[PDB]
Order: structure tokens, then sequence, then C-alpha cells
RNA sequence: GAAGGGCCAUCGCUCAACGGAUAAAAGCUACCCCGGGGAUAACAGGCUUAUCUCCCCCAAGAGUUCACAUCGACGGGGAGGUUUGGCACCUCGAUGUCGGCUCAUCGCAUCCUGGGGCUGUAGUCGGUCCCAAGGGUUGGGCUGUUCGCCCAUUAAAGCGGUA
RNA sequence: UGAGUAGCGAAAGACGGGUGAGAAUCCCGUCCACCGAUUGACUAAGGUUUCCAGAGGAAGGCUCGUCCGCUCUGGGUUAGUCGGGUCCUAAGCUGAGGCCGACAGGCGUAGGCGAUGGAUAACAGGUUGAUAUUCCUGUACCACCUAUAAUCGUAUCGAUGGGGGGACGCAGUAGGAUAGGCGAGCGUGCGAUUGGAUGCACGUCUAAGCAGUAAGGCUGAGUAAAAUCCGGUACUCGGGCUGAGCUGUGAUGGGAGAAGAAGUCGUUGAUUUCACACUGCCGAGAAAAGCCUCUAGAUAGAAUAGGUGCCCGUACCGCAAACCGACACAGGUAGUCAAGAUGAGAAUUCUAAGGUGAGCGAGCGAACUCUCGUUAAGGAACUCGGCAAAAUGACCCCGUAACUUCGGGAGAAGGGGUGCUCUUUAGGGUUAACGCCCAGAAGAGCCGCAGUGAAUAGGCCCAAGCGACUGUUUAUCAAAAACACAGGUCUCUGCUAAACCGUAAGGUGAUGUAUAGGGGCUGACGCCUGCCCGUGCUGGAAGGUUAAGAGGAGUGGUUAGGCGAAGCUACGAAUCGAAGCCCCAGUAAACGGCGGCCCCUAAGGUAGCGAAAUUCCUUGUCGGGUAAGUUCCGACCCGCACGAAAGGCGUAACGAUUUGGGCACUGUCUCAACGAGAGACUCGGUGAAAUCAUAGUACCUGUGAAGAUGCAGGUUACCCGCGACAGGACGGAAAGACCCCGUGGAGCUUUACUGUAGCCUGAUAUUGAAAUUCGGCUUUCUAACCCGCACCACUUAUCGUGGUGGGAGACAGUGUCAAGCGGGCAGUUUGA
RNA sequence: CUACCCUUGGUCAGGUUGAAGUUCAGGCUGAAUGGAGGACCGAACCGACUUACGUUGAAAAGUGAGCGGAUGAACU
């Protein structure tokens, strides 16, 4: 991490972090980025949940989080970094000669033709099922479905150790610390992911936030009574009501949000 | 100073135009009753 | 036939805000709004004068002696209308509000100056009463302050009325 | 009526000559003044005839009018190549089918529409009273067509389809050119004010098409994502491809100065223009066509001189009298060009180009008000408060404190210098070492009161409170101590996530996935954050308590034959019956907690601070500063009533913050004075308003609805203006905003009442098969049902719709009914 | 008009400070290079702190003089 001497206030502590992996190609793959236009509101044009919106442009690279390849071995040519997705991603060069987008896991080399199929190399990289695979491995990307690609385990940091093995549908301990079973025969890639270093990150100046998606928080105990529970008060004043409550009644700090009856009960146990 | 409406005859035709205005049940519900006027003016 | 009513007898109310609005009912508004009232408050005026300020009557006492130089307990009688009030009589289709600045004007229960009686007045100073309203009656520190304390002067650093 | 009153909307005009019935005001003229990073030039928005000419003067023009953005008559805008359409797409809008829906209609796949962006073929000159990259003189490109072929053959054209371009952010450095700038052959002229033979202007030539161009970036042949010789991907073999500012040539005659009836040089400076080029940074920077290609499929054949090329806009105003502001309004309005001297500059002063003399004037030189200038001695004494004003100011040089987060504080504070001339001679660049730039260093003089001689350009220091800071806010009485802020922590959220829009579909979140995303609280940083388990939350459920529904004992009415069977009928508890609630625990950076002597609730304030933005008594006590100090600072502690995430205590830096103290300054003040201008004032023109029961409208003591121009009784006063001042007319303006009242309104709150959107749970349809304890509890399997996933089709489409494979499966989801939660939202009550 | 916002454009004379990194001399200091920043001074531009004037105004929120920001949470 990069640690910004106070040439400025404000400047005081900032932490950007120490860019040393982003390393190949600042350009990154054209084939692989369309347009990201974006939006803090819903469609009506109404203010669905935002407290954000504004901030610079962004590329829309395009994961290829399928992982979806059988038997081909691939370069892993480039380390370019990807905004939207935290961590950056690293650029696989299939043996086909199509080039696809790998998100990218710690450990992290220039070349290494790994995975993409049902054989399963159990050494880092990608491909390998819930069916296959031993338990207690590191594994990046995990599948909610066979054949949707796995959306479960990404972000900067990433986990969730195969924590055993049984049924038609393999258990797995989860980064929550959740330890759900996801169905067994689905997609796993192998490893922790990206920059272990990012939570360390510190904004230091007010609005290098703005120029992400973050735009400013205004509090509940300001305002008044006709725009939040919290509102009013001559004075600075406390809460007041029993149990503090977000905008639209419905107290935020002790009830539980999860769906009564759901599917996804019949899965997992403890979190 | 800036008052209210600086003139545009672009947004002006729109939201304001015959065509704006039978666009909508509304806009034609208001052509109805300025014709029941008898207006000349009708709607620019 | 019955279900239901009527009539006669009676029971179910701190319906107690007791002639009992409903079986069923608390607060905030200085973000405020409308209809009214001088029928009704806060300012000033007016009436009043408990309070207030001033003035007396009586004279126990004080003052070595002597009530009445000076001071005057308990009680008693009044004046003034500057205070806090009481009353709600003018004003609610508006009678602008503290202090300061500016400009003043009047009363006398006189702070200074002028004239006097008494003195517990030797003299130079004083004290207290009497006549007297012509003129005079300071700059600063602090406080919004009026008040008040202080610094330094001065013949003196007056008290009130005038929305 | 007020009243011939207020006003006539920011400026410099004078004269002569015209015109005319009539000129301060129209036209011509000379001089003068004003703008000149703009009052100039050009254009988008908007305006639509205001544009031009000749006429006119009623009304409009804040006066005048012979004049006009006014009236009449007449007339003005010319494009193959400029902007736009016959090209392209973004946000967004529309959306066949489609998914949803009381109706109306909402959403949305195609696909369209859509510039503010992408691609797009000409320039210089001349000319009119009004147009010109548009007319015409010259020179030129683009596309098409029709006429020839040197060169092919069941070469040429290649797609709605891939590929490659197009294709991108911000900052900073140089460097290459180019415009423009500045000085010394070219036309003219040579001074009547003492002097001299130098005085003044200008010094250019377009696209297109030939030539090159080091500033820029980059290596070549064999083979293998649905149809490919192109793309990609990998093994062998040591300087030219793509761009390109600009220059040279040709375009070559056109442009040109003074006047008296033909000129293109050299030198020096040099960008804001020519590159997102290069370099660095992270917050990792649009699309689609035109263009180059390669296949799938098409097709007999693809330099020269004639021709063909459409619709829309084009006038004029455009920092303004033509736009938005009711006005010919001191305001608002995007972009482009922007010269000299002086300068760091687009700052400052004066000027170019070029524009204007602002649509009432003449006098006078009272008060008073405003805008300026000066001021003896004093220097904050003024004041709520140094409010206002004065002071500081540029560059070169020295010299700079506590503190500190080591960056800062800092331009701290503060001291010296500055003009002109003449000698010497040492850096720079440009060049044939000439001169041209810019610009120092040392020495001697000269002049004034004063040398950044005008203009323009920081006052500063000490200490306190709050807030870390840059930032945000009440458009139009509050810019702060309020909000935000990075950081902290708490909570929820496993992914059709929560959480939000919507009845829904559909969609935000988010082409995101716990280092993420929603909500609460605090507010950099430093040192820390104590003590206590009714409400809330979370977990537990042994027992109590609870709805529809299941269940039927038994109850009553009728009559087949008082007793009274059936039948149909009203009505029915025992039992079974979920979540909640009662009880149990845990949790305070969840809501929220301090009694009494000369006794108790669940626990009774640790650290730190303290008479504070918190302290009533109170100007507390002592000390500091002052001649004097209700303020201020430092202590003290019986803290009326500080206190640890409504954070506690410090804190460098920062502040148009609040407060106290100084240096310097001064009309703030002692105490006011004079001067310039505008208005006031006299005259000519023009000519409003609020208000107004009729008025011939005195004072004093009194009276009275309890404060009188108008009543009583006295006192005083000839009739009529002008300039002035404000005591009064309970003066004008607003049916008082405080107060109260009305069985008025509205916004807001909550354990006020009654409800309701939604959410949780139960029975019951949808809703089936099969396995034991007596249909009920719990389990297994698929034909119902479900997919915000896989490949398949409709189909060059993540929508749907069918398929198939998976997954989940009689659960869910919806419907009817039920019971809880529910100031999220509604209607109201809250006495006299 | 105003408040956020999506898509696409434009504007910010000049002067100052000198972060990382790099480059040489020590067992993290001086020098050159370099060009950081809601950095400093100050026009354009945006804003409205104080004050005077204006109050049947030139103006239904302004004007003069100062004042704040001005490479950014910028202005439009
Ligand atoms: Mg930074
Ligand atoms: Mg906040
Ligand atoms: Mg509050
Ligand atoms: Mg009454
Ligand atoms: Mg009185
Ligand atoms: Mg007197
Ligand atoms: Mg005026
Ligand atoms: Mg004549
Ligand atoms: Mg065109
Ligand atoms: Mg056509
Ligand atoms: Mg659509
Ligand atoms: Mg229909
Ligand atoms: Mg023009
Ligand atoms: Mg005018
Ligand atoms: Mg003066
Ligand atoms: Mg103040
Ligand atoms: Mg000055
Ligand atoms: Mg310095
Ligand atoms: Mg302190
Ligand atoms: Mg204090
Ligand atoms: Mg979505
Ligand atoms: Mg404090
Ligand atoms: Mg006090
Ligand atoms: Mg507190
Ligand atoms: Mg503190
Ligand atoms: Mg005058
Ligand atoms: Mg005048
Ligand atoms: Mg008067
Ligand atoms: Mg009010
Ligand atoms: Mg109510
Ligand atoms: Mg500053
Ligand atoms: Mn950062
Ligand atoms: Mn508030
Ligand atoms: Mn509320
Ligand atoms: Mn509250
Ligand atoms: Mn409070
Ligand atoms: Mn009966
Ligand atoms: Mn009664
Ligand atoms: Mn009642
Ligand atoms: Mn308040
Ligand atoms: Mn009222
Ligand atoms: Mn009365
Ligand atoms: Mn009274
Ligand atoms: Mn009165
Ligand atoms: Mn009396
Ligand atoms: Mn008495
Ligand atoms: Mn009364
Ligand atoms: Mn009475
Ligand atoms: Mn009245
Ligand atoms: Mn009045
Ligand atoms: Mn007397
Ligand atoms: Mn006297
Ligand atoms: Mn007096
Ligand atoms: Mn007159
Ligand atoms: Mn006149
Ligand atoms: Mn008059
Ligand atoms: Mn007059
Ligand atoms: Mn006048
Ligand atoms: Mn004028
Ligand atoms: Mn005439
Ligand atoms: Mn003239
Ligand atoms: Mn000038
Ligand atoms: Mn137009
Ligand atoms: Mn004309
Ligand atoms: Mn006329
Ligand atoms: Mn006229
Ligand atoms: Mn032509
Ligand atoms: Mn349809
Ligand atoms: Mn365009
Ligand atoms: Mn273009
Ligand atoms: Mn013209
Ligand atoms: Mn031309
Ligand atoms: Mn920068
Ligand atoms: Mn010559
Ligand atoms: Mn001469
Ligand atoms: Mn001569
Ligand atoms: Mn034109
Ligand atoms: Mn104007
Ligand atoms: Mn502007
Ligand atoms: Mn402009
Ligand atoms: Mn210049
Ligand atoms: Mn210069
Ligand atoms: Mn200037
Ligand atoms: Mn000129
Ligand atoms: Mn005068
Ligand atoms: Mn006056
Ligand atoms: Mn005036
Ligand atoms: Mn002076
Ligand atoms: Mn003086
Ligand atoms: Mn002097
Ligand atoms: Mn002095
Ligand atoms: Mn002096
Ligand atoms: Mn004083
Ligand atoms: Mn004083
Ligand atoms: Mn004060
Ligand atoms: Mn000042
Ligand atoms: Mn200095
Ligand atoms: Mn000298
Ligand atoms: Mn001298
Ligand atoms: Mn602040
Ligand atoms: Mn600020
Ligand atoms: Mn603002
Ligand atoms: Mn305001
Ligand atoms: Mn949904
Ligand atoms: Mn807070
Ligand atoms: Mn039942
Ligand atoms: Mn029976
Ligand atoms: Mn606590
Ligand atoms: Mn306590
Ligand atoms: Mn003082
Ligand atoms: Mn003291
Ligand atoms: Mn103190
Ligand atoms: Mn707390
Ligand atoms: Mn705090
Ligand atoms: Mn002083
Ligand atoms: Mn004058
Ligand atoms: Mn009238
Ligand atoms: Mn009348
Ligand atoms: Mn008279
Ligand atoms: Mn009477
Ligand atoms: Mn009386
Ligand atoms: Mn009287
Ligand atoms: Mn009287
Ligand atoms: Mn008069
Ligand atoms: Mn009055
Ligand atoms: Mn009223
Ligand atoms: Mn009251
Ligand atoms: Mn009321
Ligand atoms: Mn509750
Ligand atoms: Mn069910
Ligand atoms: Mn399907
Ligand atoms: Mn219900
Ligand atoms: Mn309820
Ligand atoms: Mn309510
Ligand atoms: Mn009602
Ligand atoms: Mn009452
Ligand atoms: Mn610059
Ligand atoms: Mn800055
Ligand atoms: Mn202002
Ligand atoms: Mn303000
Ligand atoms: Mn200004
Ligand atoms: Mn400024
Ligand atoms: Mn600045
Ligand atoms: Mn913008």
């Amino acid at each position: 991490i990069k640690k910004y001497k106070p040439i400025t206030n404000g400047r005081r502590n900032m932490t950007s972090l120490d860019f040393a992996e982003i390393t190949k190609t600042t350009p990154e793959k054209s084939l692989l980025k369309p347009l990201p236009k974006k939006a803090g509101r819903n469609n009506q044009g109404k203010l669905t949940v935002r407290h954000h919106g504004g901030g610079h442009k962004r590329q829309y690279r395009v994961i290829d989080f399928k992982r979806n390849k059988d038997g081909i071995n691939a370069k892993v040519d480039s380390i370019q970094y990807d905004p939207n997705r935290s961590a950056n991603i690293a650029l696989v060069v299939y043996a086909d000669g199509e080039k696809r987008y790998i998100i990218a896991p710690k450990g992290l080399e220039v070349g290494q033709i790994v995975e993409s199929g049902a054989e399963a190399d159990i050494k880092v990289g990608n491909a390998l099922p819930l069916q296959n695979i031993p338990v207690g491995t590191v594994v990046h990307n995990i599948e909610l479905k066979p054949g949707k690609g796995g959306q479960i385990a990404r972000s900067a940091g990433a986990s969730a150790q195969v924590l055993g093995k049984e049924g038609k549908y393999v258990l797995i301990r989860l980064r929550s610390g959740e330890v759900r079973m996801i169905l067994s025969t689905c997609r796993a890639t192998i490893g922790q992911v990206g920059n272990l270093q990012h939570e360390l990150v510190n904004v230091g100046k007010a609005g290098r936030s703005r120029w992400k998606g973050i735009r400013p928080t205004v509090r509940g105990s300001v305002m008044n009574p006709n725009d939040h529970p919290h509102g009013g008060g001559e004075g600075r004043a406390p809460i007041g009501r029993p149990s503090p409550m977000s905008p639209w009644g419905k107290p935020t700090l002790g009830k539980k949000t999860r769906r009564g009856k759901k599917s996804s009960d019949k899965l997992i146990v403890r979190g | 100073v800036k008052r209210t409406y600086q003139p545009n005859k672009r947004k002006h035709s729109k939201v304001h135009g015959f065509r704006k205005r039978m666009s909508t049940k509304n806009g034609r519900k208001v052509l109805a009753r300025r014709r029941r006027k008898g207006r000349k003016v009708l709607s620019a």
C-alpha cells in the first residue's frame, strides 16, 4: 500500500492501493468492452433506493463468468485491472485463439495453462465441478446452479474451502460463515482471489468517494419529522422511540430481514 | 436576473404540440374541450 | 303454530362534566392559517393608592446632665401619583416597544451658587431647618443595559413630569 | 384632490453650414471627449420584417422633432461541395407480437425515432440602396450518368454477416512549425513658432495539385469461435509500413499606395492556435456508421469530352432600443476573434482597428441628503462592536518565533534597495562571432519634498470557544457552532439477496456477490470510551392463554299418530386448533437509569473536564491585564442541572465563524471646517402617486368614550404665497402576527380513539401416489405447479412461446376465510 | 425557473510551492531531475461576508466599494 505524506489536509491519511500486481497491460482488450451507461434511479424515473449516483465513466469489461470450456489450455497473458469487479482481473488466452476474461485469484502467474474443463487438475486455477475436487480445498467462483456459471464467491478477497461433501449436493463453508449445501456437480474455481490489501484502502480526501459511485448521505436524527422517524426535536436530540428506525418506519438495529417460507430453507445450517 | 420562461421552439412544440396532444388520451380530452370552446388558437 | 313484538313488574350507569353529543377518543405548532373581539390580556392613558416615595402628630428613650443640637421605638394622621400591583374605562378594519444619540421643555420635595434661624456654632469646617427655580450640574472603565461599582476631576456631580 | 408637486432610468459636448411653417434635439462639417479581453468584430438560442429606398409627423418616443426599431408606398434573403434532411448512433422517447392489468391503461423483445457527439466533396477576389464559401471573374473538388478501352472469360460487385479501423480520461514537461507582433526598397512631403534635413504610412498574394517532412507510432511467411486466402492463437528465417504539422513550386492574374490630368527584402522576438502526440497518474475514461478488408452469395465488361446534382435555413437585432425581465428597464444570456505601449499576464493606465457622446434642457452655485477630496493638536477618547474610513501593497535582497500531524506555521514578525546619465565588461540564445533580441554585475556623477513619483497589487501579532480541514445550506431578513466529510462502530443481507419504486408485470440494487450491498448512530487525528438487564431486539418454547375451521352430545319450533318418531328447519359445548402474548435467557457504539442522616429500584457516574454555547443565587472566590475591567484569560470546586460514540478530554493546520488584548493607522470621536459633483432651488418642456365624510382647520386650563383644530371659559390672531423642520392630526400603508374566542382550518406527535397499506402465522381449494404409533403428526416417489439456468426452435433478438435436459417438488405461489403485528398511512376526538 | 440526475459538449490570463519516483556521495540527510495537490496568490467565471445607497426603486431581491472560491465535491 502507498502511504501518502500529508502534502495537505484530507490527503492527511490517504492509502491508495500499491498497484504492483497491475503490471501487464494498462489498456485491456477492445473485444471485451461494450457500453456501460450508469443510473442511480430505477425506471419510472423515480429514485428507487439510492444513497448513491454521480461518478466517473466505467468500462463494462466482461468477465467470462461461466468458465465454460472443456479440455483446452490457456496462456493467462495479462493481469489488467477492472474497476467494477473491485479485484483486478486476468486475461486468459485460450488455445482456440479466442481470448477470455478470468477473475484473478491470489497466487497469480504470467503463464499457467490451467483448467477450463471436466479434467481435474487440483492445483490452483479454475474448472472442476462440485462432484469432483477434495474436501477442504480453497475455491473461488462457486456456482449456485449447474450451467449458470457461478456467482457465490467473487469480490476482492475470496474463500469458502470445500467444507466436507455428501449426498446429491456437497456441503461448503462460506465467507459470511454460513455453511450451505450447494448442489453437487457445479463448477467451482480453485483458490482465493485478489487484493488482500484492498480492505486497507482509506479514501482520505472527501469526494474521492464521489469519484466512485458514492454520494453524501444525510442522517435520520437531523432532517424533519415529515421526512424521517428520527426527524425533528428542538436542539440535537436522541432517538426517542424505543428501537431505532429506518425511513419508512421499520426497525433497523436488530430485526432480521430474511424472507419467511423461503425455498432456500432446506439447504444450509448456521451462519 | 434569470426569469421564468426561456423560450425554445422544439421544447415548446414538444410537451405542448398537436402531436404530443393527440399522443395521450387526455391530450385528446384537451383538444376536445378547446374545439368545444371554439378557440381559433387551438393548440400550437 | 312459531320467530318476534306490545302491555304490566323489575334488573343492568362515579353516564359524578350528575337534563346524560358517540358503544368507542390524548397531545404539539415558534412553520403556521381563517373568521372575530378593545366583549378580553401584554404597552401607554384613566380610576384607585394596598405597596411606593415624601411629610407630619405623640413622645418612651438615645445624647455625662437635658425628649425636642442631632437622632425618635410603640402607636396615630396625611400628601404626592415617579414604583410593583388592583380595576378592565379609550384603542385589537395596529395608540411602535428597552437603553443610547439629537433636541429640549417644565415642577421643587434644591446637588451648587445667593439670603437667613437653631446649633452639642471658638476660628477654618460642619450639622439641621427656613426663603429661593436665575443660571449651573464633568470625562472615562465595566454592562444592551436603565441601575450600580470603580478611575480621575468639580462650586456641584440634584430628584422627578413631559405616551 | 394631492399639483404644476415627485419623476423624466448611470457619460461631454461646442460651434459653424444646411433643411424646414417651426431646430439645444434631423443632416453635413471641424474640434473635442468615452470604450477599447470591449460600448469593437463574428456567430448559436430566442425574436420574426424590426433589414433597404422614397415619402410622412396625428398617436408611440418619459422634452423637442424636419428624425426614428413609429406611419404610408415600394422592394428585399439566389448554395452539388456552409448548417441540416435524402448518413450514423447515446441518454431518452416510441415499441409488431408479447407479460401484466376494474376500465382507462402500464411495462417491454424487435425495430425505429433522436445531436449537444461520429462521417461529409472549393477557395481567393469583385460587386449592391438592402444578399452573398449562395450572384460573377478566376482557379478547383465530389458523386452520377452517357460515349472510348491498353487489360479478363461455367477480371469486376461484394453483403442485414463476422474481423481491422473509427475510439476517446485527467494532469505536466519540453520541442517542431505556423499566424500575429517589433525595428532598418516603396510611394508623398520637406514645414513661417526658436531649431533640424527627416517626417509619415506599407513591406500581401486562397483552396485545390505537384515535390518532401525524424516531430509520431509500429517487424516480415507455414499451418489449425458454425461458411473464408482475412482475424485470432505457435513453431522456423536479421534498416521500411502507417500518419504528418509545415514548407518549396505551380496556381499568378487578383490584392495594393499616396494624387498628378508602380513595392513584396532582411532581422528579431512567438503563442492560448497545430497533437491525447509524448510522459506521468488512477477515479481505469460512449456508441454506431462512413472507411480498409476477407468469405457466403452476385454478375455478359471495370485516364479521356459532354452533361446531371434535390428539399430546408440564409433579411435584420443578437452583452441588446429588435432575446427573457408589463417599459426604447443600471439586471440575465452559450461560443468565436481579440492589436500597441507597460507588464509575470486576458491585471493596471493611455491608445489601434472599430465604435459611441447614452432621447429633457437652460441657470444658480441656499439648507438638507447622497458620491468624492482635504484637514490644526489629539489618536479609539466614538461605538453594542475600530462599523466605516485610514494604513499595508509591486519586484530584487537579506531575515524570520511558540508549536507541530515535521508537510507546516510563513508572504510569520520584520530591515535595506528602487529615478536619470556616463564609463568600464562578465552569463545567456539566434546567427558567416557583423546586429537583433533579454539583462545582469561594479564604479563616478545629476535632480527633486518625495524614484514600484500616476494607476492597479497583503495590514499584522498575542490569546480563548466551537468546528479537523476543501466543500453544502434557508432563490428573496439567518453562511453558522448547522449539513456534508474520510475514519469509527452497530445491525441486517447467501443472491429471483436484502432494501427501495409499482395493484402488478417490469425495474433499481447491479452485467454487484459479504473486502459486497442496505439501514442506524458518531464524525480527521491523538489518548480513551466506565456502572446498571422495564422496553426493544435476538434465542427458547415444559406449562397457561388465544381465531376461522373440523366436530356433534344435547337444546327449541313445527306435526305423523297432552305425550309428542321421522323430515326439513332455527341454535349448539366437550375435544383437536398456528403465529403471537404470558414466563426463561442473552444483549447497552440498542431505547434508556443519580435517594436520606447528626435507606431502595436492576445500578446509584471510573478517566477526564468544571462557575463551561452547560452556573440559578452571581459582577461567586483569588490572581492576571487596565488609572478604572458585570467582558476576557489562569486557577479554585457544594457541577441550581458536565461526563465518556446525542461520544469525554486535548489537538497542529484551516475559518468573510463567536470573544478578549495590542503594534500601526486614522474625521469613529474631542468638534467640527472648507472644497468637487448629483438632487434639492429659479426658468422652458413634459407631467404621475399613495390619500381624501364636508371644511372657513389657533393656544392654554378644563370637559368628555376617562389623552380634543371642531365642546366650556379665557387667551391670542389682518388677507395670500414661497423655502424649510417634523410635535400633532391617537398621521398614511396591512379587517393585529401577540392575547383570547369559534363545539374554525391545517401541518406534526404518541402506549389518545377508530381504522388501514403491508408483513407474519393457520384452516381450505388448486392438490396426486405410497410407507409404520391411532384420517393426524413425520417421511418417499412424479403426471399438477415453479423457475431472474442449460442447449432447440419460431428468430441476422437475454422479451415472450413452445420444446427437450436439469432443479425444486404436493411445499410454494395465487384465491376465500381467520387471528396477531402495524402513526408506514388516514379520519377524527382531546369539556365548560 | 428551481432540485437532484442520465447522455454529449465547452471554459479556467498569469505568477508561487516543489510530493512520490528517479539520479550521485553515507551505515533514513545534501544535490540534480522530476511535476504531486478537494495546495497558495490572483483575472475570466461562479459566488453572496460586510457596508453604504436604493425602499410609490433603474430593479416584485439590485448598484458602488471591499469580500469567498477559482484543476475541482469546479463552473455550464
Ligand atoms: Mg491525493
Ligand atoms: Mg452523513
Ligand atoms: Mg434537531
Ligand atoms: Mg366573557
Ligand atoms: Mg403615572
Ligand atoms: Mg433647572
Ligand atoms: Mg435615479
Ligand atoms: Mg430657410
Ligand atoms: Mg449537407
Ligand atoms: Mg427525394
Ligand atoms: Mg422496447
Ligand atoms: Mg386491452
Ligand atoms: Mg450584428
Ligand atoms: Mg434610452
Ligand atoms: Mg470626507
Ligand atoms: Mg456581532
Ligand atoms: Mg484604502
Ligand atoms: Mg518565506
Ligand atoms: Mg480549554
Ligand atoms: Mg467563555
Ligand atoms: Mg436488474
Ligand atoms: Mg467544551
Ligand atoms: Mg450567567
Ligand atoms: Mg450532554
Ligand atoms: Mg475540549
Ligand atoms: Mg443642480
Ligand atoms: Mg435632472
Ligand atoms: Mg410635523
Ligand atoms: Mg410570521
Ligand atoms: Mg387534530
Ligand atoms: Mg485564502
Ligand atoms: Mn483512494
Ligand atoms: Mn433541522
Ligand atoms: Mn413520522
Ligand atoms: Mn425524535
Ligand atoms: Mn436538549
Ligand atoms: Mn313471545
Ligand atoms: Mn349539566
Ligand atoms: Mn360525554
Ligand atoms: Mn427554532
Ligand atoms: Mn387574523
Ligand atoms: Mn366597550
Ligand atoms: Mn395598564
Ligand atoms: Mn391613549
Ligand atoms: Mn392619595
Ligand atoms: Mn401611615
Ligand atoms: Mn374594555
Ligand atoms: Mn364591568
Ligand atoms: Mn383606522
Ligand atoms: Mn396608523
Ligand atoms: Mn421650597
Ligand atoms: Mn434654577
Ligand atoms: Mn429632567
Ligand atoms: Mn413652480
Ligand atoms: Mn418644472
Ligand atoms: Mn407639496
Ligand atoms: Mn419642492
Ligand atoms: Mn425636479
Ligand atoms: Mn436618460
Ligand atoms: Mn409644433
Ligand atoms: Mn457629428
Ligand atoms: Mn480612453
Ligand atoms: Mn432563428
Ligand atoms: Mn430603417
Ligand atoms: Mn409632433
Ligand atoms: Mn412628443
Ligand atoms: Mn456555383
Ligand atoms: Mn400491441
Ligand atoms: Mn451538431
Ligand atoms: Mn461534425
Ligand atoms: Mn447586411
Ligand atoms: Mn467571399
Ligand atoms: Mn493535479
Ligand atoms: Mn524613402
Ligand atoms: Mn509645421
Ligand atoms: Mn523658425
Ligand atoms: Mn447575414
Ligand atoms: Mn438592458
Ligand atoms: Mn453567464
Ligand atoms: Mn459571449
Ligand atoms: Mn495585449
Ligand atoms: Mn512585453
Ligand atoms: Mn482593462
Ligand atoms: Mn477611430
Ligand atoms: Mn454644506
Ligand atoms: Mn426629511
Ligand atoms: Mn431620495
Ligand atoms: Mn490621503
Ligand atoms: Mn486631523
Ligand atoms: Mn497631523
Ligand atoms: Mn498613535
Ligand atoms: Mn501624529
Ligand atoms: Mn470605550
Ligand atoms: Mn462613551
Ligand atoms: Mn458581547
Ligand atoms: Mn472594516
Ligand atoms: Mn514580510
Ligand atoms: Mn539611492
Ligand atoms: Mn536633493
Ligand atoms: Mn467547518
Ligand atoms: Mn469554507
Ligand atoms: Mn447558493
Ligand atoms: Mn436568505
Ligand atoms: Mn419482482
Ligand atoms: Mn453528530
Ligand atoms: Mn367453532
Ligand atoms: Mn326433531
Ligand atoms: Mn455508553
Ligand atoms: Mn446514573
Ligand atoms: Mn479597552
Ligand atoms: Mn478582577
Ligand atoms: Mn474561566
Ligand atoms: Mn451514549
Ligand atoms: Mn463532538
Ligand atoms: Mn488600542
Ligand atoms: Mn456642490
Ligand atoms: Mn387616484
Ligand atoms: Mn360624503
Ligand atoms: Mn390661521
Ligand atoms: Mn358626549
Ligand atoms: Mn374627566
Ligand atoms: Mn384632561
Ligand atoms: Mn386640550
Ligand atoms: Mn409650505
Ligand atoms: Mn406619529
Ligand atoms: Mn381583526
Ligand atoms: Mn399569555
Ligand atoms: Mn385555536
Ligand atoms: Mn410499542
Ligand atoms: Mn394452506
Ligand atoms: Mn422455455
Ligand atoms: Mn386481516
Ligand atoms: Mn392493532
Ligand atoms: Mn394522525
Ligand atoms: Mn369530516
Ligand atoms: Mn374557556
Ligand atoms: Mn495556466
Ligand atoms: Mn485550490
Ligand atoms: Mn447585496
Ligand atoms: Mn445573507
Ligand atoms: Mn460587487
Ligand atoms: Mn474575488
Ligand atoms: Mn484565490
Ligand atoms: Mn457537467
